[PDB]
């Protein structure tokens, strides 16, 4: 109801699962309620893997026709296009908070995953489709939610939107995009074709939660394992890595500006990857703050303890 | 760990030194205001709440 | 040990005479007990003398103030020490050398506790990390002794100021730093509000 | 004679599995040393370090 969602209720998750409403017509699912306290946790383990893909996994409960996003955390799975059924790691999770749930009087169970995908915009590639399908089966419900890191610092709009690939024998012959974003001109061709298998959902916010409650007790006795930067030797193989990466971008400058992609004719279109020298500057410079973000951590530790001494 | 000089004939062990053992003093001396935190509390409670409120004064 | 010094405290208080001087020898010989100023300001060492009595004073000054060379010196004076008690005296000099200096190097304690190699040296040593007693860590190329924590010797009663010195360069301390850190928000905070208002107000009055 | 020609290689490949799991913990081994452990002449040990 409207008060009843707001809190923990065991009679509204003993009438949902026992009938299992989503047995009858998939397309039973239409609002998505997102907490506010989770949003901020699924934006920042994202962020911590810059052009990789993570992924996660959320719980909750439901309540209709609107599911429930109540906790979330990470997962050490990278991602799920690079390691097929990425839904294996959170097996020991689900065993251990499953059976903690039912003697305490809790009906709480998954509600769905969420991942990342930078680059292509938030959508679900030919990948996703088919380990959806595989998991809504066994695990129900599921809700496959992305979430765009490197969209919202340029832009600076905040990326979100949930989705659900249909299973066999329900997708529609002609869909159009219902969730439409930017998307670079390589991969452009498929989101027209695969936008038939899912569709986007009207998300909401509310102020519930339980997760973000517990997280002071710990760092009252775990504030000395925060105070562990010093970002100049952890990874320093990466570091010094990307410095190879730009010789080979540099090198493709210089053939950039010789040729020119402004010739007689047909000019600003000679050329496939154009302004060489704007791009590499972005990666100059991306090696030069990486490297004094870890020494500004070392310089703050000598400042207040170093500059103590003793008579 | 550590090598055989076959020199002189000395052994030597390796014991970390240089960048790794700055990071392991550090970590080891805020570790020892976390027990101390502990202690006074659990001693003195009512010390501790003192404590906080002189830093909100001045 | 913790317990037992609040048990040597009680029964010097309630006898005293021949009871006195067989207490003094009881509380060097048992192990845990590292402090010994509690129990030399008091009335009741004081008045042995003339004697044996007299050894046992002097040879309780040695373990708060003296070191290891100063009682090889005079070992004819003081009664002999067995398989425990000597090494108890090994302990405190280690501590004694840390309170004036914060590093000390091998050769100054290869000469005090007169040794040969590097690790029967520190063989005395680490058997007090394990209790709690001696912590720190130990450098091979320098070829010094960082000695992070360890015992107060007596009650600390002469060094009790640099107690308050060293904690109160640690609270002002950051007071200054963070007056910079702060600072630093602002300025990096201001200059990107100023490049987005010339960014935009230089590209729209092109078309004009 | 189609075997003989590959008998000098394989005895080649075991003197270089010897020296990794000796120069590990020697820092400043000698070059003497190594011959004595392996029981070969010093004529082939400066032409096996080379190729090393």
């Amino acid at each position: 109801s409207i008060d009843e969602i707001y809190k923990y209720d065991k009679k509204q998750q003993q009438e949902i699962l026992a009938a299992k409403p989503w047995t009858k017509d998939h397309h039973y699912f239409k609002y998505c309620k997102i907490s506010a306290l989770a949003l901020l946790k699924m934006v920042m383990h994202a962020r911590s893997g810059g052009n990789l893909e993570v992924m996660g996994l959320m719980l909750g409960k439901v309540d209709g026709e609107t599911m429930i996003i109540m906790d979330s955390f990470a997962l050490p799975v990278e991602g799920t296009e690079t390691r097929v059924n990425a839904q294996a790691a959170a097996y020991e999770y689900m065993a251990a908070y499953i059976e903690n749930a039912k003697q305490v009087g809790r009906l709480e169970n998954a509600i769905g995953w969420y991942h990342s995908h930078p680059g292509y915009g938030c959508w679900l590639s030919g990948i996703d489709v088919s380990t959806q399908m595989l998991n809504q089966q066994f695990q129900e419900p599921f809700v496959a939610v992305v979430i765009d890191p490197t969209r919202t610092i340029s832009a600076g709009k905040v990326n979100l939107g949930a989705f659900r690939t249909y299973p066999k024998g329900y997708k529609p012959p002609d869909e159009g995009p219902s969730e439409y974003q930017t998307i670079p001109l390589n991969k452009i061709e498929d989101f027209g074709v695969h936008c038939k298998q899912y569709y986007a959902l009207e998300v909401s916010y509310f102020k519930s939660s339980l997760d973000r409650k517990l997280l002071e007790l710990l760092w009252n006795k775990y504030w000395v394992n925060t105070l562990s930067s010093s970002s100049l030797l952890t990874n320093a193989d990466y570091t010094t890595g990307q410095v190879f990466d730009l010789s080979e971008k540099l090198e493709q400058s210089e053939a950039q500006l010789g040729r020119g992609s402004f010739m007689l004719g047909l000019e600003t279109h000679d050329r496939k990857s154009e302004d060489k020298l704007a791009k590499a500057t972005r990666d100059s410079c991306k090696t030069t703050i990486e490297a004094i973000h870890g020494l500004m951590s070392q310089v703050i530790k000598d400042k207040l303890f170093n500059q103590i001494n003793i008579s | 760990n550590g090598f055989i000089d076959q020199i002189d004939g000395i052994v030597h062990f390796e014991t970390r030194e240089a960048l790794p053992t700055w990071d392991k003093q550090i970590q080891s001396l805020c570790f020892q205001v976390n027990n101390l935190l502990e202690k006074i509390s659990q001693t003195a409670p009512e010390w501790t709440a003192q404590a906080m409120e002189a830093q909100m004064a001045q | 040990s913790s317990n037992l010094l609040e048990q040597f405290i009680l029964l010097a208080k309630g006898t005293s005479g021949s009871a006195l001087t067989a207490l003094i020898s009881q509380v060097l010989e048992a192990p845990g007990v590292y402090v010994f100023g509690e129990l030399l300001e008091l009335a009741n060492v004081q008045e042995l003398a003339e004697g044996a009595n007299a050894a046992y004073l002097q040879l309780l000054n040695l373990f708060a103030y003296g070191t290891y060379p100063d009682y090889i010196a005079n070992k004819e004076s003081l009664p002999e020490l067995s398989t425990a008690q000597q090494n108890k005296l090994k302990h405190l000099t280690i501590v004694s050398l840390a309170s004036r200096m914060k590093c000390i190097p091998y050769s100054v304690l290869l000469k005090d506790l007169e040794m040969r190699n590097l690790r029967e040296l520190e063989d005395l040593i680490i058997e007090a990390v394990y209790t709690d007693i001696i912590q720190g860590k130990l450098d091979q190329r320098n070829q010094l002794l960082e000695v992070d924590f360890c015992i107060g010797r007596d009650i600390r009663k002469k060094d009790i100021n640099n107690i308050v010195k060293t904690l109160h360069e640690w609270c002002d301390g950051c007071e200054a730093v963070l007056l910079g850190i702060e600072q630093q928000v602002l300025r990096a905070n201001q200059y990107k509000e100023n490049h987005n208002r010339t960014q935009q107000q230089v590209e729209a009055e092109v078309t004009n | 004679p189609f075997i003989r020609e590959h008998i000098e290689e394989l005895l080649r490949n075991i003197r270089t599995q010897v020296l990794i799991k000796l120069i590990k913990p020697y820092t400043r081994i000698h070059i003497p040393f190594i011959s004595k452990e392996l029981n070969i002449d010093v004529a082939d040990v400066e032409s096996l370090l080379v190729q090393c």
